[PDB]
């Protein structure tokens, strides 16, 4: 449910809960909610599941085919435009809370947000999910422009901690992802 | 010469002769002359008949409030491109609610006539368009060809024996630019009276004049506002 | 013979068709040579360039086309057929990746490209894409692979592989060379590729004319060598 | 081309495809009492080629074998068609397709390509076999759409000579091993002198199912079988 | 001489004679060259008036495809117009689908596939055009490509299309092409075009010069050639 | 190049006179790449001629003075690598070899008479290469006749 992406100077840092529920019963307790597309670009999803999974698979197809034909590493804004087109074309049928982030060689770390409608915007931080309203309450209080990697990790840790603590649908376990020029760093925290 | 049957075949000298044959089919039309001043564009054509008693086959036809075309060659393709012309005019007149600039219309004419010149199954259009119009920048006199290589000029003339007309246009294209409507039109028929053999003279019923002006709507004339245009002449220098 | 003037793709008497065996030397109008070698856990492509002009560039004369991140290829013959075949290969590899969820093995790709060329051959009113394609790639549980795809749609794949202009001679040298049972310790492969092209063409030239594409089971990514290390291998075989 | 008959004769473009079949690589196939043996003759041109990539003997289901004598590039096409068709039968009836119904439908496909007028026929003759309902079968087809039923036959180079050996050597009653013995005999009659574990490629059809033999047991058996 | 009718058929020696005949169709066309500098690409076309019937400003072979890409066509003009429309359409799809400027390699490959697709089948003929494609980008530099009638598309520093294809590049290649900015290259192309065919077979010609690079900040347009008037005051000094 | 070999030659004229034949090792890639460049007709052949004649002087000072048969094999390996980076199809650049080996077998003439016949016959088995693989020439192989007469 609750997904989060914060950029910093070197790269970006993502994060999500897992706890995919249906109604009042938890169907699955732990989920890879964030999805690799390319080796340097992620997307994290919310809303309905099958919609975002099918969209992410087709975007993975188109983006991999395009970036192999260029024989160059892809852009992040490219993947954001692809998600924008596929979200906007079937807004009558899809429910996507897709948030695009990823480091780029030309443009560094970027974070794009695509909410349930199909608009595309560049932000420095993003929320997402039904239990994101709360950390959206204080993400304009605790955030400071120009963090380090560890400050972003501690920040999103406190964020997703309180989101999992407060919302009934949110919960489960904390997954993090750190994307920079150096590498891709995933980890599983609790606290 | 056994390669010289279809549009698709390139020649071993590279000149597709179906295009040349369509050019020669254009060369057997009636004579017509179009020329512009800085403010008024005038195109004048020549009529013919099947017999004495019958009426004359018309050449200047209307298109739009500021567009009029002359013609030479086939008439089915003439009316086909006429209907397409009127259609594309009223299309942009509907959508953009403005009169069309002439250059994009003639680019659409070239793109229209491109397809029957490249695929198999249509003939190149035997057509002799002389187009007069008004965009924001004044009169334009364009001509086409069956090879769709449309030209812009300041004074052209196509049809049968139209080369003496071109010599007259050479020796008066400097003089064309300054004058008003009346002597401009009589320069046009001082091209048409050399598009004819010398033993007969241009009468009323065989000539046609279409003026479009920067404030004047495109209008065709026949014999009655042409009886004013036919006086003001001398004889040929015999 | 003909007689029938072999204008379309039909069967002539006794018994062949002449369109495809005219397409087999559309490679020969390329004026170009390609050699592939599989000895061991590596695989090496080598192919020269024919650039007479100083106004012409050097990066965009590349024939090694990285199909996917683990599959490379090289092309000979006419250029348009080759590049269109390459984009068909990329599109169908991406189609594999979309449909089946994992990276395509190099065998199925050659099968699919051969089938496309056969459909272009089976139905008439299309030119049969007169270019030849050599592929390389690493597969788990099978090691490296080297394959060849024909304009006819006859794929095959084998140890020491060569196609282009002068490759009766190249396969004569590769029969006279792949008959001794030594191992092929990757510089044995690079040395035998450079020297087989150096005995077929007999030029013994700068490091700036040939292109070397390698793939190895230590880095399964396809890799194109640089002028420095090409020069290093060339003087390493210089005795 | 393919749309009009001759003044008196036959369909010259099908006769030429049959000639291209007869100009192909030899093969032999024998129906015995319990099983059917197929055997081809697969020579590489050089010493460079690998024998694990291209396969002549090819299964259609788990109990239906199929070889050819012609062109692999068309062979694979009509193989894939027969695959999809047999799986469609098994979708419809939930039962493994009988070989007669396979030969009907494959013959319908080949016949549809012999129809007018832009596509060429296949240069492929099949040898279809399978063990349906106890009694095994053997069905040869051709580019013309026709089909037959054999006890033992051959196709390729010197099929006439191999067939005259088959008429003398073979009979009605054998087992699978004696069938393989006479099959490698009649293929060794016409093939080149160097016949190894890779120049031949043999699959059988027991009633327990189709079985495509390995180079291990092929080299064990043809290590001077007589 | 035996079989050169269809564009699908091969020859007894293995080439398509339709493509050769279409290649030497552009040989009779007007001479068009191009050259890039270290911060831009310069076009130049020897254009001829028929006799006295033109208007000096009609049917300009210097098209303008994208915001930073234009053509320098030579050959059959209407086929080049249609191909320019196809190139505008392809740049339109790319701008609509990815939100940034088309790289010239990808554009050239799509155009080469389109030309090759018109060379393939038997219903249609190959194109009778040969054109130039230039570009500039802040992260890519200057790129000048080249498409033959067959569909072979690769890159150059300088080129020539027309009668004097060799006779231009004989003295194109003696230019110190790297160390010059394009504002010198303007009068350089002027002198190169002015060298070939002053009066010999025809009567008179006329010069057009297109212009893209860093000095236009990534734009592509024709020069104000009347501004700095660089041909004639040097063309009259290039006859001696 | 033309100047590319002129520099090497015009410089090394004393680099080996009294200075040791280590500037040779400092000039081996020099002559190597000079031959590699290889002007069509005569220029780089004249350069290589000057180079191999300086090398004949070096033979006089090392292979004809110290007679190590290891410095002889070193000069032969130098020319060997040089011909490894050179076609020599009688391609107007062979004076690097023809008169070089001519003076080499004249050195041999002075050797069998002066040096022990074993080092000179090693030089001879290397001259076997030099001609039998290096496009055997009549008078060079007349020297071969007299050198197998020397083996006699």
């Amino acid at each position: 449910t609750t997904i989060m992406a914060v950029q910093f100077d070197g790269g970006v840092v993502l994060g999500a809960d897992s706890r995919t529920t249906t109604g009042s019963y938890i169907a699955n307790r732990v989920t890879d909610k964030l999805t690799p597309i390319h080796d340097r670009i992620f997307c994290c999803r919310s809303g309905s599941a099958a919609d975002t999974q099918a969209v992410a698979d087709a975007v993975t197809y188109q983006l991999g085919f395009h970036s192999i034909e260029l024989n160059e590493p892809p852009l992040v804004h490219t993947a954001a435009s692809l998600f924008k087109e596929m979200c906007y074309r079937y807004r009558e049928d899809l429910m996507a809370g897709i948030i695009i982030a990823g480091w780029d060689p030309q443009e560094g770390g970027q974070v794009y947000s695509v909410p349930m409608g199909g608009m595309m915007v560049r932000q420095s931080f993003a929320i997402g999910g039904s239990g994101s309203s709360y950390i959206y309450g204080y993400v304009d209080a605790t955030y400071r422009e120009g963090m380090t990697k560890e400050e972003c990790l501690q920040f999103t840790a406190n964020a997703l901690a309180l989101a999992m603590e407060r919302d009934g649908s949110s919960g489960g376990v904390i997954r993090l992802a750190a994307i920079a020029e150096s590498g891709v760093e995933r980890q599983v925290l609790l606290g | 010469n056994q390669y010289d049957n279809d549009v698709t075949v390139w020649s071993p000298q590279g000149r597709i002769h179906q295009i040349e044959y369509a050019m020669e089919a254009v060369k057997q039309g009636s004579a017509t002359v179009g020329l512009k001043s800085k403010t008024h564009a005038v195109l004048v054509a020549l009529k013919r008949a099947q017999s004495e008693l019958a009426a004359h086959q018309k050449k200047i036809l209307h298109v739009d409030n500021h567009i009029g075309i002359s013609i030479a060659g086939l008439t089915a393709d003439a009316r086909l491109l006429c209907n397409f012309m009127r259609q594309e005019c009223l299309d942009s007149r509907f959508v953009f609610d403005r009169p069309l600039p002439v250059s994009r219309l003639v680019s659409l004419i070239g793109s229209k006539t491109q397809i029957p010149t490249q695929r198999y199954g249509r003939r190149p259009y035997g057509v002799g368009l002389l187009i007069a119009g008004y965009d924001d920048m004044g009169p334009h006199i364009f001509q086409t060809c069956p090879s769709a290589n449309y030209f812009d000029c300041r004074a052209m003339s196509i049809g049968a024996r139209s080369q003496s007309a071109r010599t007259y246009l050479e020796r008066h294209m400097s003089e064309f630019m300054e004058c008003n409507l009346n002597e401009l039109v009589k320069h046009g028929l001082r091209a048409l009276r050399e598009t004819l053999p010398a033993e007969q003279d241009l009468t009323t019923k065989n000539v046609s004049i279409g003026i479009v002006g920067k404030d004047l709507e495109f209008t065709i004339y026949d014999d009655d506002d042409v009886s004013p245009f036919l006086e003001g002449l001398e004889e040929r220098p015999q | 013979s003909a007689g029938f003037d072999r204008h379309i793709t039909i069967f002539s008497p006794e018994g062949r068709l002449y369109q495809v065996e005219y397409a087999f030397k559309a490679i020969n109008q390329g004026g170009l040579t390609s050699v592939a070698v599989r000895g061991k856990d590596c695989a090496v492509i080598v192919t020269q360039k024919k650039v007479p002009d100083k106004l012409l560039d050097s990066s965009t004369v590349t024939h090694l086309f990285k199909i996917t991140e683990n599959i490379g290829c090289v092309m000979t013959g006419m250029t348009a057929d080759s590049r269109s075949q390459v984009q068909r290969a990329r599109y169908e590899a991406a189609n594999w990746k979309y449909k089946y969820g994992y990276e395509i093995p190099v065998d199925m790709l050659c099968k699919r490209i051969a089938d496309i060329s056969q459909v272009y051959t089976q139905n008439a009113e299309m030119r049969p894409l007169g270019c030849c394609m050599i592929l390389i790639g690493i597969d788990e549980e099978q090691g490296p692979q080297v394959y060849k795809c024909d304009p006819a749609g006859y794929y095959c794949g084998f140890k020491a592989t060569a196609a282009g202009v002068k490759q009766t001679e190249s396969t004569s040298f590769l029969e006279k060379k792949v008959k001794k049972k030594f191992d092929w310790t990757f510089e044995q492969t690079v040395e035998t590729a450079i020297t087989c092209l150096s005995t077929v063409l007999s030029i013994d030239f700068k490091p700036s004319e040939i292109e070397v594409g390698v793939v190895t089971v230590e880095n399964p990514k396809f890799r194109i060598l640089t002028e420095a290390e090409i020069d290093a291998h060339l003087v390493a075989l210089a005795e | 081309s393919l749309t009009t008959f001759s003044p008196s004769g036959k369909l010259v473009q099908i006769e030429y495809a049959l000639a291209a079949v007869a100009g192909g690589a030899p093969s032999v196939g024998i129906k015995a009492a319990n099983g059917v043996v197929l055997a081809t003759e697969k020579k590489q041109k050089s010493i460079l080629y690998d024998e694990r990539s291209v396969h002549k003997v090819e299964p259609i289901t788990k109990h239906i074998g199929l070889v050819y004598s012609g062109m692999g590039p068309d062979y694979r096409v009509l193989v894939h068609r027969a695959r999809k068709l047999a799986q469609q039968y098994y979708l419809v009836y939930q039962e493994p397709i009988p070989t007669a119904q396979l030969v009907q439908r494959v013959a319908s496909v080949m016949q549809e390509y012999t129809q007018s007028g832009g596509v060429r026929p296949f240069g492929v003759s099949l040898l279809i076999c399978g063990w349906n309902e106890g009694r095994p079968y053997l069905f040869q087809s051709d580019p013309s759409g026709a089909y037959f039923a054999w006890k033992a036959t051959a196709m390729g180079k010197n099929y006439v000579n191999g067939k005259t050996f088959l008429e003398k050597r073979y009979n009605e009653d054998l087992e699978l091993e004696d069938a393989i013995h006479t099959a490698i005999l009649t293929l060794k009659e016409s093939f080149e002198g160097q016949m190894t574990e890779d120049n031949i490629e043999v699959g059988i059809c027991n009633e327990a199912g189709f079985r495509r033999l390995t180079p291990t047991e092929v080299k064990d058996y043809l290590a001077a079988i007589a | 001489t035996g079989y050169d009718l269809s564009a699908s058929t091969f020859s007894p020696d293995g080439r398509v004679f339709q493509v050769e005949y279409a290649m030497k169709a552009v040989e009779n066309s007007s001479t068009a060259i191009g050259i890039r500098c270290k911060d831009g690409v310069v076009f130049g076309v020897e254009k001829l008036v028929l006799s006295k019937l033109y208007e000096e400003g009609s049917n300009k072979r210097l098209f303008n495809v994208d915001r930073h890409v234009g053509m320098a066509v030579a050959g059959l003009l209407a086929d080049a117009r249609s191909l320019a429309d196809i190139a505008r359409e392809e740049a339109s799809n790319f701008r609509s689908n990815f939100g940034y400027n088309i790289p010239l390699k990808h554009l050239a490959d799509r155009v080469a596939m389109y030309v090759h697709a018109y060379t393939l089948y038997s219903a249609v003929r190959p194109f009778g055009c040969s054109f130039m494609l230039g570009s500039y980008s802040v992260n890519d530099g200057a790129q000048l490509y080249m498409i033959d009638p067959s569909g072979v598309s690769y890159g150059y520093w300088g080129c020539a299309i027309g009668k004097a294809r060799q006779a231009a590049k004989t003295e194109i290649e003696k230019l110190q092409m790297k160390e010059m900015t394009c504002r010198d290259i303007v009068k350089e192309v002027a002198k190169i075009i002015y060298i070939v065919h002053d009066e010999v077979k025809d009567k008179a010609f006329e010069l057009e010069l297109s212009w893209v690079g860093e000095l236009t900040n990534g734009r592509h347009e024709i020069v104000p050639k009347d501004i700095r008037e660089e041909a004639e005051k040097y063309a009259k000094e290039s006859l001696k | 190049m033309a100047d590319g070999g002129s520099e090497r030659a015009d410089g090394r004229i004393v680099k080996m006179e009294v200075d040791y034949s280590a500037t040779v090792d400092q000039r081996l890639p020099e002559c190597a790449k000079l031959a590699k460049e290889g002007r069509l007709q005569e220029v780089i052949e004249t350069l290589l001629s000057l180079e191999k004649q300086t090398r004949t002087a070096s033979d006089m000072v090392s292979t004809s003075r110290i007679l190590v048969a290891v410095v002889k094999m070193c000069y032969e390996a130098k020319e060997w690598d040089l011909l490894n980076e050179n076609i020599m199809l009688l391609s107007k650049r062979r004076s690097q070899l023809k008169q070089a080996v001519a003076k080499m077998v004249q050195q041999c003439c002075t050797y069998v008479e002066e040096i022990t016949d074993l080092p000179i016959k090693l030089r001879l088995i290397d001259t076997l290469r030099m001609v039998t693989e290096g496009k055997i020439y009549v008078e060079i192989e007349r020297a071969r006749l007299t050198k197998t007469l020397a083996t006699i």
